[PDB]
Formats: structure tokens, C-alpha cells, sequence
């Protein structure tokens, strides 16, 4: 192939341009986003019970359809949380590779199927099937900065005006509103019912009677009599459109003819659906819009395409309302493309320098700038062709990747040039014979890296699939390398490079370059030199080689295990949770205070906060709240003084002076769709019927027993609620039934009342909206009010709640959790320092093993992953191994000079680990990558080497030693132009702080302490390795 | 409301005796109350802490407390059961016929869960077995819509 | 049955509707409400 394409160098460039066009038309068409999809696929059930605890909604609602969830394919397992909120979620996680809307729809046709079993008002209210395991690509708050609107406000304008226009936007896959649309609010006065002989059950029939749709038909309609002129729709009731109209509603007519009106027993408005949550941004009322990417779209089309919508909406908004940009994920990808660019430039310009030092010559340095566009684009049509997308980690593999294409350019020309210089041949039939030298070199190079990321690929899971990016990147890379190197570049040598004296080493040249030459030259000659007096001695070296192996073994095991590293992404959160029973307005003050420390003793950090009051990730309720912390840019936050890790931990360290409240900041998961995958996460299991309160006390003493070995076990905690105070109340049957009272009409009444009731309808400028009837805040608050609500008896007496009931305190929990349709109770927690998450799960197996009978115990998220992953590890590595070898034993007709090779691998790892332990950072997935890399990179200088001295055994007959050191003589400078160009490219991955600098320090480190030993190391143990592997054998 | 108090209240309903005895030693307030007027005594006797229960009545815990719905330890000892407690609390001068709001009293609650024992325990320290809730009912009235004859021919 | 093209149009339509985004390789959507009380939906999708 190298000798067709020599002769034929127009039909070379014909390929390289095919390549070119290729990726270029596949940069057109590929998907851009933040992330590839790593979580596996998710289905979750959302369903709303008004005025509902969390045993209602979990007995007539969670278990109901929990019960129906059968038939469904790819089901990994299920899990749900019931609350006082009136809320279920009900989550079911797929296998990964699981078509998402298969398992969406089968979820789905299972749930409506379910529907005639559950309450006549969550059936009204409506279940909600959706993929859950999405993200944010951003989200658009609205807030209001003249006092002229409430959340209410914006958040019906917000859907009557923004919404849909948002949905319809190119790339936006999916709209949520933080917020509702208005409902129309009938607020009811007690007082005023019993005054007028009413309860809430009027109130709510008026309401269907008085705001409804009626059919009527037509007037001349088929079948008509002949000789009908008019064929006309007959249109009657209506439903109503103003609060005016609702408050005109006819309630009762007096003896006296007077008329009780709605208005007249209740205070009627346009309000929210709900009020639980308060959101507020920077102090100021806010709803806002969470948008999703749709599937194959562009995100920073997308974002650009969001950002002119509401351009043209923003003529049309009413006073002091503001867009706002509180969470963005856009930047990244940026960054991310820019970043691939940016490298690709500095690469060329490295090695440029790095050619034109040693070579000294600009046709030279031409050829490897040009394979490399070529090698990258061609990247690129691969990357298409796999499915691929370009994001974040794609991209990341691409600038490594960039950084090894690099080498076999590098690597060919240099050998041209120096054939040339040696013997004098002309350019043409030097690069023929120098091909012939360095082709299978240039193979096995792409062999070794693809049997090492290959089988990565193949990793399960969430690990599988963030390690794939990285696979295809740097694996196609390698393939186009190899392909370029041997039909290009040849090419480019053979009709651009000029021809070279026989023994012309350019060391009577001119000031610096004679200088280096002369300095270069007299240097290779040191050098081997050394080497000849090593492999004088040969035995020290392999005690030598036996402390670094050693020395690497140690360094491993002692270096801290994590899965990914903490990000500074911008924003952050404060966490707020006050105790049981705290109410909406103490949670508010909070929030408040929250609020004002970052926009005073953070202020040149903090962008805003947007405080949500009634919202946890854990629970919701009056007690809990958190903070959106967004930040300005990085850039205009120099130090680590200003980033997420100080700003939190000064957060932190001011807020635990606070009151009853836990307030804390804390960063957010490296990858939010993924979910924090630290420690373990562990559910135990009702798994006879022991219940409620015998599984809390079974959590309870394996809490206890954890909190025992702090040696093994840190911080395990319930992720879940405690049991809360709660107002139980009896209603005395035979009572209400001699009073006449039906118990229909009891529990409307106080349901109603104190709960809330969706009723109907109403239209409200063209948009239908929900109508609800409560109580006042005012009658509604404590258990004397409960008094103040009667019921009509049948003979027309208005009886007192407070007669036919009576009430207690007990406890009952505020949020009831299942997994796999049993009760359950996730527990949270991590291994302590020194410790495997392996050992520490190890433990919790063995303390759950001792909990009272009826008890067990399940795995589950992170925990389930890892379980699965750790058992595949082991036969990937074996796999990579055994392709390693049987490559370089092809590579080598041999069977034992693959060792010779293999042996370099820990003079490059011991480099990355030493790095990494001296810089204190940890064995990620993003250092694991940059082993990875290293080990493709040690065997590299090994593979050259190795190569030289076989073939000059074989084909020329030099003695051992003779060969070994004209090798090693020969390989040096190509081992140092690749090293330097490779050294000084990664260096930004090194020195980057902010903006994915935490993935980069990871790979960077490694990656460049590793390529320093490794060169530095193998320059002098290689020739070593050849020597006794061939002695030996 | 203070702040040993506060962790009073917990450590009693998480019935963690270590930690109560040291609250007890550095003077947490045993007359300590959360909002629905339960003292770390209603959440021991809640939840069946023997030990915490005695303790507390060691250092002046208020054995007639009530709820703001007028109940007492008395009332949730006998309602779930906890033998050995509802004697304690009755040796340490618990008023066995105290009425909450409703007018039901710990006799009404055991004779409703069927606590047999307790019943017996609750007679044998005087309660009135007449008394009459809200509704007009006695604890003879509650065993026999309960259909529980054990418990009804006890009460006669 | 029974609603008007502007009844059935506001309470159905721009409810279905507005919930047809981010679905892949939708081209178009076109729908009529008429005075029978019916609806027709129907979403065109990219050639393959
Ligand atoms: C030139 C480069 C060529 C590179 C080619 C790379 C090929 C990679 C192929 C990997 C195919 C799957 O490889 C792997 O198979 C093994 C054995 O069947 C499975 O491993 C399974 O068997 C092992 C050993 O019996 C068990 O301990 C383990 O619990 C179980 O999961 C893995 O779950 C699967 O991931
Ligand atoms: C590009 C990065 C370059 C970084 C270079 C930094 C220095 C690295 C030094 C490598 C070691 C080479 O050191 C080499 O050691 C051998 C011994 O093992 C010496 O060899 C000499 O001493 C030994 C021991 O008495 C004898 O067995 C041998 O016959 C004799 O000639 C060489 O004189 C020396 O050159």
C-alpha cells in the first residue's frame, strides 16, 4: 500500500479528500449536546391526590398501580415514595440499551388499564407517564421587579404567553413550567355557610350545575323534514370565564325572596393550582420555564434559537417583568468545541516547532500539518457513522486523541529523513525503504491502543458508557492515523522532501541549528554509550525494574478510589430543612437569610439565588427549602478562592451558626443526569408484613450498628422522612347517623374544606383552567376551627363537626417509600477513609444480616451498578491482555519478544500514579483514561525500538547487542520529537482551573507525569528488555 | 422551647438511654413541649421506652402532662400497650381517670385495643368504670360493639 | 359531542397540542375543531 500510493500520489490525495469530505459532511449532520446518554432509561408515574397523606395515596393509589406493573420487558426494578404533599412517584428503571418509548408506552398502556381502580379524584386529576431520566439543558426564569405580580401572576403568563411558543422551538424536546397556569379559587367562609344553612357540598354542585358545557343539538338537523330552509348548531350552556360570573352563582333563595350568592359565602379570585411551593429569585417573585434537548438536535442552535424567541416575546411583556438565566448547560458544549479547536491549532503549531528544531527543513514540517486535519476529520465521519454525538466527553477524546495522531506523522518523516542523511538516497526510494522500516511499528502502535480502549467500550452501564466516548474517539483516530500514515504521508515524503547528502547531519550549519546539531549528535553518542555499559550489567537493572513494578504496586493501591470529580459548574446548592412540623413562613426566613449572605458576603461571586421554598430532592413539605445558586463566569472569579469548593464551604461555615435549621451548600454531581455516584445506596425491605413502625425500628438498629464502625462506615444516613405529629380524627357513625348527618356529607365537607377540591372548569381567555373550592386560610389552621364547619342534617338542622367527632395526636409518616412493590427505607452512606465502597457494602450485607426476622435487604442505583460492573472488570482486562499479546506476537513471529514490549507498560504508569499521589488527586474514570493512555503511549517508544533491532537481527545479521544499540540509537530522536510534541500539548489539561478543569487535571496528570517516565525510563530499560527476554529465551 | 430540651424530646422518642441519662445529668428541660404539647414523658410512653419513662419520673418529669387535646403518658401507655409503663406511671401518681378533650379516658383506650392486662392494671388503681366519653359510651360499651367477651365479662 | 368548533377547539386542540413537542422528526402538524365537536390531529413526519 505504501509503495501503490508512492507512485500514485494524486490517487493518495483523492482519499485524504473523500476523508475530508466525509467528516465534513458529518459535522453538519451530528448531534450536539452536553452528554451522550448515560443513565439508564427511566419511566416515572406522577400522580396528585388533593388534601391526601401519604398512607391515602399510598393505599388507594401506589399500590394499586404498583400491582399492575406486569408484562413490561427490561424492567431492572421499581421504585416509588408517597407523601402528605398528596404526591406518588413511581420510578421504573429499564436495562441499559432498552428502547426509552417502548418502555414509556408499555408503562403507560399498563397504567391506563389501572385506571378504574384508582380514586374518582386522582382519575379527575389525571397520572402522569414520563421519561425521567432527562435533564436540563437550561432553564429560563421570569421574575417581576416593580411589585406588580405575584408567582401566580407570572406563572399564568408565563403559560398563557411563553410556553407553547418555547415548545414550538427548533430542538426543544420538552417544556416544563415551574408553576401553574391560574385556577379559579372559591375561597369558603364557615360563618357565612352556617348562616345560610349551606355546606361545601352546595357549594360544589352549584358550581356543576352553574359552570358546565351542555349539548343541545341542531335545528333542521338530519333527518329533517323536506322542504327545511335552515341547517343550524344550537348552542346553550357554556361554561363560565370571570370571577364575576362565578360569584353570581345562585346558592339559595331565601323565604323572604332575597337571593345568597357564591360571593356571598366565599372571598373568589384567580389564583394557583397549588401553594406549596415559593419561589423567589434574588429575593424577588419568580416562575420560570425548564427546557430539555430534543433527541439528535443541536444545543447551542437550540439555546441561540430560545434566546430569539423570547427576544420577540419581550416587546409584549407587561411591566417590570425580566428573562433570566439561571441555569445554562450551553457554555459547556461551547467550551468543549472550542477547546477541540483550540488544541487542534497548538498541535499543529507544536509540532511544527518540534520538526523545524531537528529537521531544519519547512517541506518537512508541512507533511505532518497536513495528516493531521485529515486523521481528525475523518474522526469525525466515523463518530457519525457509530452513532455518536459531539459532546462534552466525544470532544474531550478528541483533543487527546489529537494528541496521538500526531506521532505517526512525526514518525515517518523523520525516518525519511534520516535514511536520507545515512545513505544518501534519494527521497523516493528513501521513503520506500523507510516505510518498509516503520510500517508494522506504525501498526502495532494501533493495535496495542485499540486492544487496550476496545474492550473498555464494553464495560456496562453508566462506566461503559462514558469510557465508549473515549474508545471510538481515540480508537478511529488510530485507525485513520495508521491509514493516512500509509497512503498520505508516503506520498507527501516521496514528491515534497528534498533530497540529503550521504552522512549530511547539518552539524556544520550556522549558529543555533549547527549548534544543536553538533550539541544533538555528540549527545546520541553519550546516550549510547550508556546504554552500552548498561547492557554491560544488565542485572542491576532488572532489581531496578523490580522497585518501580514494586513501587507501582503500592503507589496503586494506596491511591484514593472516586468515580467522577467535582465540577465547578456555576452553580451550586444550599440545602434548607428545619424540623418537624415547621412551617411555610419559618422555612421562608430562612430562605431569606440564606439569600441575603450571598448577595452580601458573596458578592462578587454570586449572580443570584433563586430560594425554593417547599421543594427538597428527598421530601417535600413545609420544612424543607433549597437555594439555586447561580455564579458569574469563571473567568471573573480568579483563584480558588472563588470557586464552588471555598464559596461552599465559607456557605457552609456561616449558615451552622443558624436557628433550628440545617443549612448547608454543597457542590452538584459531576454529571447531574447521572446523579451523585458516591458511596452506596442500599433499601431495606418489608418482606413479610411487618410494617410502618416495625421497619423503622429495624432501620433504626442498623443505623445503630454502622455508626459502630466508623473504621468501615461514614455518614449512613435515611435518605427518606421521620414520622411527624399528625391530627387523627374519628367520626362517630351512630351519632351522625341519629343526627341524620350522612357520612358523605362529613367527609365532602371537611375534605373540602381543609383539603381543597378540584370541582370543574372554566375557561379563562381562551385557555381551560382548573376551578378549586377551600376554606380561607383563616378557618383552616388549627383544631378549634374544626368546630366551625357544620354539615346539614336531613331534617335541615346544621350540625357542628365538633358533635358527631372526636380527635388525638399520634405519629404517622409524611413520606412512605416501596421498592419493588414492598415497603421500604433507603439508606444512604459511604466507606470510610482507607476503605472500598466493595469492603463497605460488604459490612452493611453483614449487619443486615442480623435484623430482626422478616426483614431483607436490596442494592439499588450506583450500588446496582457497581455490583455489575466490578464483576465484568476483571475478564475485560484478561480480554485486553490476551490482544495485546497475540497482536505483537503476529507483530513480532514470536512468541516471547511481545514481553520485551509489554515490560515498558510500568515504567509509564509508575510516572501517571506518582503524579497523581504528588498533586493529591484520585483513580476516576478520567485517570483510569489516562492510564489507559499511557500504557498505548509507554509501548509505543518500546515498539520502535524493539522493531529496529529485530529487523536488523533478521534481515541484516547483527549481533544482539550491535542491533540493539543501533536501534536505540536510531529510535531516539522520534522518540524525543513525539515526546516533546506530546509533553508540551497537554500541559493546559495540567495548569486548567474551572469549566471541566476537574476532568482534565485528572487526565492531564497522569497522562503527562506518565509520558516523562516513560520516555525517560524506556530509553534506558528497553534495550535492557530486548536483551534478557532474547538471552532468556 | 430550649435547645437541650429539644434534643430531650428526640432522644426520648428514639429511646437512645445513654444520651437521656446524660441530658438528665447537664439539666435538660423534662418539662420540655413540641407543638402538639407532648413532653419527652408522652413520647417515651408513645413509644415504649420503660427506662427512659422511669428516669425521667426520677427527675421531675410532670406525670400528669397533657397534650393541647388534654391527653396524658397515661392515655398513650394504655392506648399501645405498654404494660410495665402504664404501672409506673400509676405508682408514680398518674391520674388514672384523666380526660382529654373528648372525654375519653386511658380505661376508653385500653378496652379499645383489647390490652387485657392493662385494663386489669387500670381497675386494680381505681378508674372509674362508669365514665362516659364525649359520646356517652363506657369502656363496657367499647368492648361489646368491639365484640371482645373476654374483656367484656372482666368489666362485667 | 355537542361542543363548538371555538368550545372544542380551546378545551381539546390547544391542549393536545401544546403537548406535540420535541417529538423526532416531526415536519408538521395540522389539525381542525369543528362544529360537530370533533378533532382531527395529524402530525407529518421526515421522509424515513
Ligand atoms: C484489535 C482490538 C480488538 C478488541 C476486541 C475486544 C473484544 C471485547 C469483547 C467483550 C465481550 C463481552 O465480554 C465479557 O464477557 C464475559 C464472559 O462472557 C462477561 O463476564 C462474565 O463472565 C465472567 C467470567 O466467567 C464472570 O466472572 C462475570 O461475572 C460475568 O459477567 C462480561 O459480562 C462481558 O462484558
Ligand atoms: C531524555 C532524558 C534523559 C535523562 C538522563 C538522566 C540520566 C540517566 C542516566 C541513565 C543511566 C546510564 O548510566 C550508565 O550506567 C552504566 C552502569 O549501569 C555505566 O556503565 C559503567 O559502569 C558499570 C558499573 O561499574 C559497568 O558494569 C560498565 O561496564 C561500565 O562501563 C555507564 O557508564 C553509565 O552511562
Amino acid at each position: 500500500m505504501p509503495n501503490f500510493f508512492i507512485d500514485r500520489p494524486i490517487f493518495a490525495w483523492v482519499i485524504a479528500i473523500i476523508i475530508m469530505l466525509a467528516g465534513g459532511l458529518a459535522i453538519l449532520k451530528l448531534p450536539v449536546a452536553q452528554y451522550p446518554t448515560i443513565a439508564p432509561p427511566a419511566v416515572t408515574i406522577s400522580a396528585s391526590y388533593p388534601g391526601a397523606d401519604a398512607k391515602t395515596v399510598q393505599d388507594t393509589v401506589t399500590q394499586v398501580i404498583e400491582q399492575n406493573m406486569n408484562g413490561i420487558d427490561n424492567l431492572m426494578y421499581m421504585s416509588s415514595n408517597s407523601d402528605s404533599t398528596g404526591t406518588v412517584q413511581i420510578t421504573l428503571t429499564f436495562e441499559s440499551g432498552t428502547d426509552a418509548d417502548i418502555a414509556q408506552v408499555q408503562v403507560q398502556n399498563k397504567l391506563q388499564l389501572a385506571m378504574p381502580l384508582l380514586p374518582q379524584e386522582v382519575q379527575q386529576q389525571g397520572v402522569s407517564v414520563e421519561k425521567s431520566s432527562s435533564s436540563f439543558l437550561m432553564v429560563v426564569g421570569v421574575i417581576n421587579t416593580d411589585g406588580t405580580m405575584t408567582q401566580e401572576d407570572i406563572s399564568d403568563y408565563v403559560a398563557a404567553n411563553m410556553k407553547d411558543a418555547i415548545s414550538r422551538t427548533s430542538g426543544v424536546g420538552d417544556v416544563q413550567l415551574f408553576g401553574s397556569q391560574y385556577a379559579m379559587r372559591i375561597w369558603m367562609n364557615p360563618n357565612e355557610l352556617n348562616k345560610f344553612q349551606l355546606t361545601p357540598v352546595d357549594v360544589i354542585t352549584a358550581i356543576k350545575a352553574q359552570n358546565a358545557q351542555v349539548a343541545a343539538g341542531q335545528l333542521g338537523g338530519t333527518p329533517p323534514v323536506k322542504g327545511q330552509q335552515l341547517n343550524a348548531s344550537i348552542i346553550a350552556q357554556t361554561r363560565l370565564t370571570s370571577t364575576e360570573e362565578f360569584g353570581k352563582i345562585l346558592l339559595k333563595v331565601n323565604q323572604d325572596g332575597s337571593r345568597v350568592l357564591l360571593r356571598d359565602v366565599a372571598k373568589i379570585e384567580l389564583g394557583g393550582e397549588n401553594y406549596d411551593i415559593i419561589a423567589e429569585f434574588n429575593g424577588q417573585p419568580a416562575s420560570g420555564l425548564g427546557i430539555k434537548l430534543a433527541t439528535g438536535a443541536n444545543a447551542l442552535d437550540t439555546a441561540a434559537a430560545i434566546r430569539a424567541e423570547l427576544a420577540k416575546m419581550e416587546p409584549f411583556f407587561p411591566s417590570g417583568l425580566k428573562i433570566v438565566y439561571p441555569y445554562d448547560t450551553t457554555p459547556f458544549v461551547k467550551i468543549s468545541i472550542h477547546e477541540v479547536v483550540k488544541t487542534l491549532v497548538e498541535a499543529i503549531i507544536l509540532v511544527f516547532l518540534v520538526m523545524y528544531l531537528f529537521l531544519q527543513n519547512f517541506r518537512a514540517t508541512l507533511i505532518p500539518t497536513i495528516a493531521v486535519p485529515v486523521v481528525l476529520l475523518g474522526t469525525f465521519a466515523v463518530l457519525a457513522a457509530f452513532g455518536f454525538s459531539i459532546n462534552t466527553l466525544t470532544m474531550f477524546g478528541m483533543v487527546l486523541a489529537i494528541g496521538l495522531l500526531v506521532d505517526d506523522a512525526i514518525v515517518v518523516v523523520e525516518n525519511v529523513e534520516r535514511v536520507m542523511a545515512e545513505e544518501g538516497l534519494p527521497p523516493k526510494e528513501a521513503t520506500r525503504k523507510s516505510m518498509g522500516q516503520i510500517q508494522g511499528a506504525l501498526v502495532g502502535i494501533a493495535m496495542v491502543l485499540s486492544a487496550v480502549f476496545v474492550p473498555m467500550a464494553f464495560f456496562g452501564g453508566s462506566t461503559g458508557a462514558i469510557y465508549r466516548q473515549f474508545s471510538i474517539t481515540i480508537v478511529s483516530a488510530m485507525a485513520l492515523s495508521v491509514l493516512v500514515a500509509l497512503i498520505l504521508t508516503p506520498a507527501l515524503c516521496a514528491t515534497m522532501l528534498k533530497p540529503i547528502a550521504k552522512g549530511d547531519h547539518g552539524e556544520g550549519k550556522k549558529g543555533f541549528f549547527g549548534w544543536f546539531n553538533r550539541m544533538f549528535e555528540k549527545s546520541t553518542h553519550h546516550y549510547t554509550d550508556s546504554v552500552g555499559g548498561i547492557l554491560r550489567s544488565t542485572g542491576r537493572y532488572l532489581v531496578l525494574y523490580l522497585i518501580i513494578v514494586v513501587g507501582m504496586a503500592y503507589l496503586f493501591v494506596r491511591l484514593p478510589s472516586s468515580f467522577l470529580p467535582d465540577e465547578d459548574q456555576g452553580v451550586f446548592m444550599t440545602m434548607v430543612q428545619l424540623p418537624a412540623g415547621a412551617t411555610q413562613e419559618r422555612t421562608q426566613k430562612v430562605l431569606n437569610e440564606v439569600t441575603h449572605y450571598y448577595l452580601t458576603k458573596e458578592k462578587n461571586n454570586v449572580e443570584s439565588v433563586f430560594a425554593v421554598n417547599g421543594f427538597g430532592f428527598a421530601g417535600r413539605g413545609q420544612n424543607t427549602g433549597i437555594a439555586f445558586v447561580s455564579l458569574k463566569d469563571w473567568a471573573d472569579r480568579p483563584g480558588e478562592e472563588n470557586k464552588v469548593e471555598a464559596i461552599t464551604m465559607r456557605a457552609t461555615r456561616a449558615f451552622s451558626q443558624i436557628k433550628d435549621a440545617m443549612v448547608f451548600a454543597f457542590n452538584l454531581p459531576a454529571i447531574v443526569e447521572l446523579g451523585t455516584a458516591t458511596g452506596f445506596d442500599f433499601e431495606l425491605i418489608d418482606q413479610a408484613g411487618l410494617g410502618h413502625e416495625k421497619l423503622t425500628q429495624a432501620r433504626n438498629q442498623l443505623l445503630a450498628e454502622a455508626a459502630k464502625h466508623p473504621d468501615m462506615l461514614t455518614s449512613v444516613r435515611p435518605n427518606g422522612l421521620e414520622d411527624t405529629p399528625q391530627f387523627k380524627i374519628d367520626i362517630d357513625q351512630e351519632k351522625a347517623q341519629a343526627l341524620g348527618v350522612s357520612i358523605n356529607d362529613i367527609n365532602t365537607t371537611l375534605g373540602a374544606a381543609w383539603g381543597g377540591s378540584y370541582v370543574n372548569d372554566f375557561i379563562d381567555r381562551g385557555r381551560v383552567k382548573k376551578v378549586y373550592v377551600m376554606s380561607e386560610a383563616k378557618y383552616r389552621m388549627l383544631p378549634d376551627d374544626i368546630g366551625d364547619w357544620y354539615v346539614r342534617a336531613a331534617d335541615g338542622q346544621m350540625v357542628p363537626f365538633s358533635a358527631f367527632s372526636s380527635s388525638r395526636w399520634e405519629y404517622g409518616s409524611p413520606r412512605l417509600e416501596r421498592y419493588n412493590g414492598l415497603p421500604s427505607m433507603e439508606i444512604l452512606g459511604q466507606a470510610a477513609p482507607g476503605k472500598s465502597t466493595g469492603e463497605a457494602m460488604e459490612l452493611m450485607e453483614q449487619l443486615a444480616s442480623k435484623l430482626p426476622t422478616g426483614v431483607g435487604y436490596d442494592w439499588t442505583g450506583m450500588s446496582y451498578q457497581e455490583r455489575l460492573s466490578g464483576n465484568q472488570a476483571p475478564s475485560l482486562y484478561a480480554i485486553s491482555l490476551i490482544v495485546v499479546f497475540l497482536c505483537l506476537a503476529a507483530l513480532y513471529e514470536s512468541w516471547s519478544i511481545p514481553f520485551s514490549v509489554m515490560l515498558v507498560v510500568p515504567l509509564g504508569v509508575i510516572g501517571a500514579l506518582l503524579a497523581a499521589t504528588f498533586r493529591g488527586l484520585t483513580n476516576d474514570v478520567y485517570f483510569q483514561v489516562g492510564l489507559l493512555t499511557t500504557i498505548g503511549l509507554s509501548a509505543k517508544n518500546a515498539i520502535l525500538i524493539v522493531e529496529f533491532a529485530k529487523d536488523l537481527m533478521d534481515k541484516e545479521g547483527k549481533g544482539l547487542i550491535e542491533a540493539t544499540l543501533d536501534a536505540v540509537r536510531m529510535a531516539l530522536r522520534p522518540i524525543l520529537m513525539t515526546s516533546l510534541a506530546f509533553i508540551l500539548g497537554v500541559m493546559p489539561l495540567v495548569i486548567s482551573t474551572g469549566a471541566g478543569s476537574g476532568a482534565q487535571n485528572a487526565v492531564g496528570t497522569g497522562v503527562m507525569g506518565g509520558m516523562v517516565t516513560a520516555t525517560v525510563l524506556a530509553i534506558f530499560f528497553v534495550p535492557v528488555f530486548f536483551v534478557v527476554v532474547r538471552r532468556r529465551f | 422551647g430550649s435547645d437541650l430540651g429539644k434534643k430531650l424530646l428526640e432522644a426520648a422518642r428514639a429511646g437512645r438511654d445513654d444520651e437521656v441519662r446524660i441530658l438528665m445529668a447537664n439539666g435538660a428541660d423534662v418539662n420540655a413541649a413540641d407543638v402538639v404539647g407532648w413532653t419527652p414523658l408522652h413520647l417515651a410512653a408513645y413509644w415504649g421506652h420503660l427506662e427512659i419513662v422511669e428516669v425521667l419520673l426520677k427527675n421531675g418529669a410532670d406525670v400528669n402532662a397533657y397534650d393541647t387535646l388534654g391527653s396524658t403518658p397515661l392515655h398513650l401507655a394504655a392506648h399501645f400497650g405498654h404494660l410495665e409503663i402504664v404501672e409506673v406511671l400509676l405508682k408514680n401518681g398518674a391520674d388514672v381517670n384523666a380526660k382529654d378533650d373528648n372525654g375519653i379516658t386511658p380505661l376508653h383506650l385500653a378496652a379499645n385495643r383489647g390490652h387485657l392486662e392493662i385494663v386489669e392494671v387500670l381497675l386494680k388503681y381505681g378508674a372509674d368504670v362508669n365514665a362516659q366519653d364525649k359520646f356517652g359510651k363506657t369502656a363496657f360499651d367499647i368492648s361489646i360493639n368491639n365484640g371482645n367477651e373476654d374483656l367484656a365479662e372482666i368489666l362485667q
